[PDB]
């Protein structure tokens, strides 16, 4: 269930930043979130599992399910069907901003 | 390593209902669109279709096909300086006034 707590019921927007500050980002920074745990490089052609929202490479995920475990390599949950895999364009849209 | 103007990322880090950054980021597992947890729950109280792409989330129970996106929410808390401080402090303040 998605019941909203008292806080969530009355929470306000978190105002965004128009100021034009700049953040510094190394290939190491945020790496825990951007690395395909298959190939440990940058996500290219991202895929996401619909049951658990886990991202992998399109070219990489085909081989991990090919080696006989049919679960999600991250949370170890049975990956049902084939429609559980969708390419993630809104996520690759994000990679293209961070070449290193 | 590069430096990026945050005005360049704000599209990828903002809820179209809230006009602000994602807090408790949540994702429709059909179209991979994402909104604040509270924003989309209130939205889906009146529509079974995505606010942006306009797909049908479900014929009957829309909440069935949305998941937390902690992977996405973590990217926000890391790129946006002190957003996590600010949001956590907001919640303490609340429960300091409502026990
Ligand atoms: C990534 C794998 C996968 C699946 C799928 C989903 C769930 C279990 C699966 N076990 C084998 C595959 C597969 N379904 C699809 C699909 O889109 O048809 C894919 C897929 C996605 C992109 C490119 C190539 C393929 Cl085959
Ligand atoms: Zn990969
Ligand atoms: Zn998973
Ligand atoms: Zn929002
Ligand atoms: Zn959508």
């Amino acid at each position: 269930t998605w019941e909203l707590s008292l806080y969530e019921l009355q929470r306000t927007p978190q105002e965004a930043i128009t100021d034009g500050l700049e953040i510094v980002v190394s290939p190491r920074s945020l790496h825990s979130e951007l690395m395909c745990p298959i190939c440990l490089d940058m996500l290219k052609n991202t895929m996401t599992t619909k049951e658990c929202l886990h991202r992998f490479c399109a070219d990489c995920i085909i081989t991990a399910l090919r080696s006989g475990n049919k679960e999600c390599p991250t949370c170890r949950k049975k990956l049902v069907s084939k429609r559980s895999l969708r390419p993630d364009p809104n996520f690759d849209a994000l990679i293209s901003k961070i070449y290193p | 390593t590069t430096r990026i103007k945050i005005t360049e990322l704000n599209p990828h880090l903002m809820c179209v209902l809230c006009g602000g950054y994602f807090i408790d980021a949540t994702t429709i597992i059909e179209c991979l669109h994402s909104f604040c947890k509270t924003c989309i729950v209130r939205y889906l109280e009146t529509s079974k279709y995505c606010p942006i792409c306009d797909v049908q989330v479900h014929k009957t129970r829309p909440l069935l096909n949305i998941r937390s996106d902690k992977t996405l929410q973590d990217i926000v808390y890391k790129l946006v300086p002190g957003l996590f401080k600010n949001e956590m402090k907001r919640r303490r303040d609340f429960y300091a006034a409502h026990p």
